């Protein structure tokens, strides 16, 4: 995947892709990779799936208890500062790169983390394969300060640079538009490029066409009746 | 040095654990709390005191959420609630949250705060927390429910019970008031009215304290276009919406 | 029937109709034994109100 | 400072005995009664609790039953609170097993196991022993069914018929005059009843207050099905049986 | 040379609609030497169905460990594990060891009992979670099988046209595979009943 | 936690060891009495109550090694956490030493066991005498030893704990001499069967006999072997 | 026998060893009055020195534990810089993990969990100190939060502390039952110090000098005391009111 982020007056828009890899293997055509850390707090994975979603995980739980002490919306800012930490430690040995986008009394904003631990300010965030790609698309069109109904065409827009550009993004383009004064609008499929062209024939078989050894009963679906 | 291991909880001669005794004594100096359980939600309640006019009581909570969907409140010691909330919801998060990836069970809960009253009479040094808990809930494999949390460390599920100074007469009027069907509505209406006879100050909307576990909140929920997921079904009520449901008694 | 069957706020009523009855036929010893019954079976002030008003 | 507030809490009297396990009894005393039964084809295991209301749920709750394997579960009589955390040990205790030999615990080793722990408390660390006693019900392919009691010190007695709790004696003089070797679990489930109906721990007897559960190799293939019984499926038994 | 690609063999798992299939096959041989027919990679909890491919002696130890959990939960709980908490389980447990990673690709495969849905997860190391309701396709020849899954598959089966779909992707990849063509078992998984279907296979 | 649940007395003795012989005093009798071809220990069970199954509970003789058995008196509690330690023990020797363990070495073992507790604080000893017998391998030669919870072992050519160990003890020194034992192996268990018949009685129920003969040759006699020898000593007497 | 000399329960199920803690705080004899104005909070508290041989400018009860956050301290001194201590590393411990300052809301829960842990071993004394906080935060605007010994604290419109502070509730309570609002409608940070200087006159029938208080203002965004120069400007404003 590849993540944007737009950070704008309204709000702050974050979109990422759907399309799994594992290597040049593809091992899924449809897998959401935007997390949650808070309602409010989304992000979006890229790099290695299993470092991403098991880290937004774990300080989900501590951002969630930090909120219960406060009795109030957790900030941003908190978020970030939990993972730089978090991947200081080990030394950059977790593969984490996430785009931290939220909302909450203080306003709007966009950060961006690398693996290392390193942070980034912007009003343009990009990260993930296809940075390279969404970027390109970003900086001609782009004005300060717009609003959603520019910013989510322009958004998305970048994310396709990637699927045509880039291999490791691909598939439908998921998006989540957090607003001030609204819950967040996961407009998920927002844009499918292409679908699987319906092929011309059903390899559907009688019964036989399969070669059996046997067949005998196993049930667990009751544990054993008197 | 530290040489506190020998237990402060110990056996009596005539039986009982004396500690632990001691402790539910200071139950029934605190305030008065009750829950009913619906057949469509769960209302718990308690009354707000202070000890000065100057003191603000929205400041003070008194129910308090653990998970969304499980709250929790007290009657006993305000200080052995507030570190004891934590605690609970830190339990609830390491146990099922890391492990599950989601809220756990009311009663796999329950359960759990109860093995940390357990070691709060195990070993020197640590005296029980002073405090019975009322934990409903909602899961989704066992529906409402509604449990009491002893401070000898065990748990009770009850269909309706009470617990604070004015318990033994609350109980009795939940007794007649409650019924195999119920509505949430009406079980708001029964709770306030009980905890009339158990508040000797006012009882404004202002200073009884409400909570349903009822039914999901979708503007809580913080997110949409996730049909999955369901809002908090917990709803700590305002005070003007309290007032609304005394002008409906 | 229903002595049995007797812990209903509707079988309290009984016993109070029984006593209005018992007035209208001029005894008040019995009238008073049936206020009595009623008494018994509203051992509980969390019987419903308006019988608790009769 | 430390050695002040404490009294030497787990020592021996003139007569060797430890304090803490005397007064334990008297604490187990206070709980219900527990009867087992062991049948040729099973094993009951039959408790009344030391709580009952009308406002009590007891329709969902399992305070004296508690399986600890597929194989073996337990009655409670005693502290719950206590039991707790021996019901919680016993369970990762089986699973080691099951882990490291790929077999299931026999009843003997898990027994065991919670009598070094209560032992131990009064040993060394000034530590209260768990005052609790567990009338284990329990298959294994080698002894087949074993039924075992435990008591507060830290030891275990196997029997054929036993109750701990309330009432011992009582329900212990009446199993003596009624058991036989040739009873099957349908007798044993009908003299469990008959015992706590003598041995009531109020002037009422019922369903609701009863908590029951059988383990019984009338499952297919030689296997064993423990089952728990519902209150409303005790309710079924307790007109089969004629106690109401 | 990898721990994975040592002990090879293959899974496959794919939903039907009321239904759901798993299927693996019985090689396990270390090198190029085939040792077993006789030990089957798929194991269960409650109706909850694991395949689990790659390094031999994790596949063994995960095997207890799952089970160990899954005790822990059925007991605890008194209702069995959930396919999706199943998932989540498996996740967590893998990535604890990060660090001398574990050398696997569990497929979770069952049927949420509480809606009738089938369920179908996949996994790969530390952790990765898998969505897919169509297949799942795990092992050493996952490229086999990822080609003949896409191409076979139709959205919504019957229990009856699953047997055979599943079959076919496991009975073309396995003999294309070095480490598979050594038996076979095909659990046709229906939540009103299991029916376990040995398979003939050409030797390889 | 280290505090002092063993502390010196002004009498020049700790309480709580005095508290333990009296702990084992209250427990049952166990007699040994040792041939010239074999070792005997005989105990009494508590095998008295209805509703027991037997085959299930305890024995007050349980076996350590393959030539070496360990019975007990005082808590029953108490005694297994010894028995578990002693044959982890056994099983140590055969590691890195080879051979099974000397009755000897398992008779210092358990003493060092009683002995670390009594010394250190924080800790009581236990409630627990032992009698330790058996054969070291290579050896026809009967081991009786008697350890007790002072932390002190002692040999001995018969020896009887429990209650009512005065009595047999008694019994014993006209019963038994100590330039001659029991010539056979038979006449040993049948002057352990007598020693028992005094206090324990009440058939041979309550009365168990373990006889170990020479290099790891255990056999226990079951209640009917004992029922015939109880009935010549009753005929004869 | 030992239900009060430690923290175990007593039959009463009242912690005698705990109330003993709040029969010290008031025998150092130091009254606090603490007001919320409509941009700041104004507390004022006592500094009766009564040597020429104690410096009177290091006496002190006012402790900065965050730039932000001032903490006004009724009762001993030893347990005073114990609790300062410890609130100062936690609100820096806050911005370290979290990335903003710790608010006076969970600063004062935080001095609240540590004091119930010290009333729950029973080896440890409770700080026997009474904290007020107060702050101008931006999400609760001007606070008082004010925690005790045992581990209770609460928000406030305004507070008072000290054996003489039933006398301060009086005056608070007409204030604000006449306002109907929980704050003090001026808008002149200087003025609230003004005020609070009145009520303390009133209350406790004493004529201040400026060596006699010791005034702490959080405004937004900032804490700084006056200095007693400062103090005496205040009270000369008193006669130009």
């Amino acid at each position: 995947t590849t993540i944007v982020g737009v950070k704008f007056n309204n709000g702050v828009v974050i979109a990422a892709d759907t399309r799994s890899t594992q290597g040049p293997i593809v091992a899924d055509k449809n897998c959401a990779k935007l997390h949650r850390i808070s309602p409010k707090i989304w992000c979006a994975g890229a790099g290695t799936a299993a470092d991403t979603e098991a880290v937004t995980q774990l300080i989900g739980s501590n951002i969630e208890l930090h909120s219960l002490y406060t009795s109030r919306e957790p900030r941003v800012v908190s978020a970030l500062q939990m993972l730089k930490q978090h991947l200081f430690k080990y030394q950059g040995h977790i593969g984490a790169y996430l785009i931290v986008a939220g909302v909450d009394p203080t306003g709007s904003h966009l950060f961006s983390i690398h693996a290392h631990g390193s942070t980034d300010v912007g009003y343009y965030l990009s990260l993930g394969s296809g940075s390279l790609a969404a970027m390109a698309v970003l900086e001609s069109h782009w004005k300060q300060d717009l609003t959603k109904e520019e910013a989510i065409k322009l958004a998305s827009d970048a994310i396709q640079a990637g699927i045509w550009n880039d291999l490791g993004s691909g598939s439908n383009v998921d998006v989540c538009v957090m607003e001030i004064g609204k819950d967040a609008e996961y407009l998920r499929n927002y844009l499918t490029p292409n679908v699987r062209e319906e092929k011309q024939k059903s390899y559907k078989f009688p019964r036989g066409t399969t070669a059996v050894l046997k067949e005998s009963i196993v049930n667990i679906c009751d544990i054993q009746e008197e | 040095t530290d040489r506190y291991s020998f237990s402060l909880t110990t056996f009596s001669p005539s039986g009982k654990l004396g500690q632990i005794d001691y402790a539910l004594t200071a139950v029934k100096q605190g305030v008065t709390s009750l829950g009913i359980k619906a057949t469509n939600g769960v209302v718990i309640a308690t009354e707000k005191k202070s000890s000065s006019p100057l003191a603000m009581s929205e400041t003070l909570s008194k129910v308090s959420l653990l998970t969304p969907d499980i709250g929790a409140v007290y009657s006993g010691m305000g200080p052995d609630y507030r570190v004891l909330v934590d605690k609970s919801r830190k339990v609830a998060h390491t146990s099922y949250k890391r492990i599950y990836g989601e809220y756990p069970p009311t009663k796999l809960l329950v359960s759990e705060v109860a093995k940390i009253m357990q070691e709060a009479t195990q070993s020197g040094g640590v005296r029980p927390f002073g405090v019975s808990l009322l934990i409903a809930g909602h899961d989704e494999f066992n529906g409402f429910s509604l449990y009491q949390v002893d401070p000898s460390g065990s748990y009770f599920p009850w269909k309706a019970t009470a617990i604070g100074k004015g318990s033994v007469a609350a109980k009795t009027f939940l007794e007649k008031r409650w019924n195999d069907e119920l509505e949430l509505e009406d079980a708001i209406h029964i709770a306030l009215l009980t905890l009339k006879e158990s508040v000797e100050g006012e009882f404004n909307g202002d200073t009884i304290e409400l909570a349903i576990i009822g039914d999901e909140n979708p503007d809580l929920l913080g997110y949409t276009g996730i049909p999955t997921d369901k809002g908090p079904r917990f709803r700590k009520l305002t005070s003007q919406e309290i007032n609304d449901r005394l002008e409906a008694l | 029937e229903f002595k049995k069957l007797d812990d209903k706020p509707s079988l309290v009523d009984v016993h109070l109709l029984e006593s209005k009855v018992y007035h209208k036929l001029r005894n008040l010893a019995k009238s008073k034994a049936s206020l009595t019954a009623a008494r018994t079976a509203a051992n509980s002030i969390y019987c419903p109100t308006q019988t608790v008003a009769e | 400072g430390s050695r002040r507030y404490d009294s030497r809490t787990t020592i021996f009297s003139p007569e060797g005995r430890l304090y803490q396990v005397e007064y334990a009894l008297e604490s187990i005393s206070h709980a219900g009664t527990a009867i087992g039964i062991m049948a040729s084809d099973g094993i009951v295991l039959a408790a009344e609790r030391k709580v009952t209301s009308t406002l009590l749920e007891q329709d969902t709750s399992t305070e004296k039953l508690y399986k600890l394997n597929d194989k073996i579960a337990v009655a409670v009589a005693g502290l719950t609170a206590d039991a707790e955390i021996l019901i919680n040990t016993a369970r990762i205790h089986a699973q080691n097993y099951l882990k490291t030999y790929n077999e299931d615990i026999p009843v003997e080793i898990l027994v065991r196991r919670l009598s070094d722990i209560k032992q131990g408390y009064t040993q060394h660390g000034g530590l209260r022993p768990f005052g609790v006693s567990f009338i284990y019900a329990g298959y294994d392919d080698r002894y087949g069914y074993q039924l075992y009691t435990s008591n507060p010190s830290g030891n275990y007695t196997g029997w054929k018929a036993i109750s701990v709790g309330a009432n011992t004696s009582a329900a212990q003089t009446l199993l003596q005059m009624d058991y036989k070797d040739d009873m099957k679990v349908d007798d044993a489930i009908e003299l469990a009843l008959k015992t706590l109906s003598k041995t009531t721990d109020s002037s009422a007897l019922t369903y609701d207050r009863l908590e029951f559960a059988t383990i019984r190799k009338g499952a297919n293939d030689g296997e064993v099905y423990q089952k728990i019984f519902k209150p409303q499926e005790i309710k079924d038994i307790l007109v089969k049986t004629g106690i109401t | 040379s990898d721990p994975s690609s040592i002990n090879g063999g293959i899974v496959v798992a794919m939903t039907g609609k009321d239904c759901v299939a798993i299927a693996c096959d019985l090689r396990l041989g270390s090198q190029s030497l085939g040792v077993s027919n006789k030990f089957e990679k798929i194991f269960h909890y409650g109706h909850v169905f694991l395949g689990i491919t790659g390094l031999a002696t994790d596949v063994t130890t995960l095997n207890e460990m799952f089970r160990y959990k899954t005790n822990l939960y059925k007991l605890k709980e008194e209702r069995a594990i959930e396919p999706e908490t199943f998932t989540q389980l498996v996740s967590s447990s893998l990535y604890e060891r990060r660090f001398g990673p574990y050398f696997v690709g569990p497929v979770v495969a069952g049927i949420n009992s509480k809606s009738g849905k089938p369920f179908i997860a996949g996994f790969d190391l530390i952790g990765c979670i898998d969505e897919a309701k169509d297949f799942i396709v795990s092992g050493t020849a996952s490229d086999q099988l990822f080609g003949m899954c896409e191409s076979l598959y139709e959205p919504n089966l019957e229990p009856e046209d699953l047997f055979e779909t599943i079959s076919q992707a496991l009975l073309n990849a396995a003999d294309r595979d070095a480490l598979s063509g050594w038996g076979a078992v095909v659990y046709i998984i229906k939540k009103d009943e299991v029916v376990k279907r040995y398979l003939k296979m050409r030797q390889d | 936690y280290d505090r002092a649940l063993s502390i010196f007395s002004p009498d020049g003795h700790i309480f709580q060891v005095e508290y333990a012989l009296e702990a084992v005093k209250r427990g049952t009798c166990a007699v040994g009495v040792k041939g010239k071809n074999c070792v005997v220990l005989g105990c009494e069970r508590r095998s008295t109550l209805k509703l027991q199954d037997t085959r299930i509970t305890p024995s007050k003789v349980s076996k350590i090694d393959s030539h070496v058995v360990l019975s007990f008196s005082g808590l029953n509690a108490d005694s297994r956490i010894l028995i578990e330690k002693a044959r982890v023990e056994a099983q140590s020797h055969r590691l890195t030493l080879e051979d099974p363990v000397t009755v000897e070495y398992l008779t210092r073992y358990v003493a060092g066991v009683q002995q670390r507790y009594t010394q250190s604080g924080g800790v009581r000893p236990f409630g627990v005498s032992t009698l330790i017998a058996g054969f070291d391998p290579r050896d026809d030669e009967p081991k009786l030893y008697q350890t007790e919870p002072s932390g002190i072992y002692s040999s001995w050519s018969a020896q009887t704990i429990g209650r009512n160990s005065k009595t047999v003890r008694e019994f014993l020194e006209k019963n038994y001499d100590r330039k001659e034992p029991p010539a056979t192996v038979e006449e040993c268990v049948k002057l352990t069967v007598r020693s028992l018949l005094e206090v324990v009685q009440t058939g041979a129920k309550n009365i168990e006999i373990t006889v170990v003969k020479p290099d790891s040759d255990i056999v226990a006699l079951s209640s009917e072997e004992i029922n015939q020898y109880v009935t010549q000593i009753e005929q004869e007497k | 026998g030992y239900d009060r000399h430690i923290t175990i329960f007593s039959p009463e199920g009242r912690l005698y060893q705990v109330e003993y803690a709040f029969k010290a705080t008031n025998q150092t004899n130091i009254n606090s009055l603490a007001v919320r104005g409509k941009d700041c909070t104004v507390v004022i508290s006592q500094k009766k020195v009564p040597d020429k041989l104690l410096d009177p400018t290091t006496v002190s009860y006012i402790f900065c534990i965050s730039r932000t956050i001032g903490m006004v301290v009724n009762g001993p001194i030893p347990d005073a810089r114990n609790a300062a201590l410890r609130a100062k590393a936690e609100a820096a411990e806050f911005r370290y993990k979290y990335g903003y300052d710790m608010p006076c809301d969970v600063l004062a829960k935080r001095m609240a969990n540590l004091s119930q842990i010290y009333t729950q071993r029973a080896y440890m004394r409770p700080l026997g100190v009474i904290l007020t906080f107060v702050s101008v935060d931006e999400e609760l605007g001007p606070s008082i939060y004010k925690t005790d010994p045992a581990g209770y604290y609460v928000g406030y419109k305004a507070t008072a502390t000290g054996p003489k502070q039933q006398e301060i509730t009086t005056n608070l309570e007409n204030h604000f039952k006449k306002s109907k609002i929980d704050h003090i409608n001026e808008e002149s940070w200087e003025k609230v110090v003004e005020f609070a200087i009145t009520h303390m006159i009133d209350a406790l029938g004493t004529e201040f000098s400026k060596n006699d208080l010791e005034v702490g203002v959080a405004t937004k965004d900032k804490f700084f005391t006056l200095s007693a120069e400062n103090i005496e400007e205040r009270l000369v404003a008193i006669a130009e009111q």
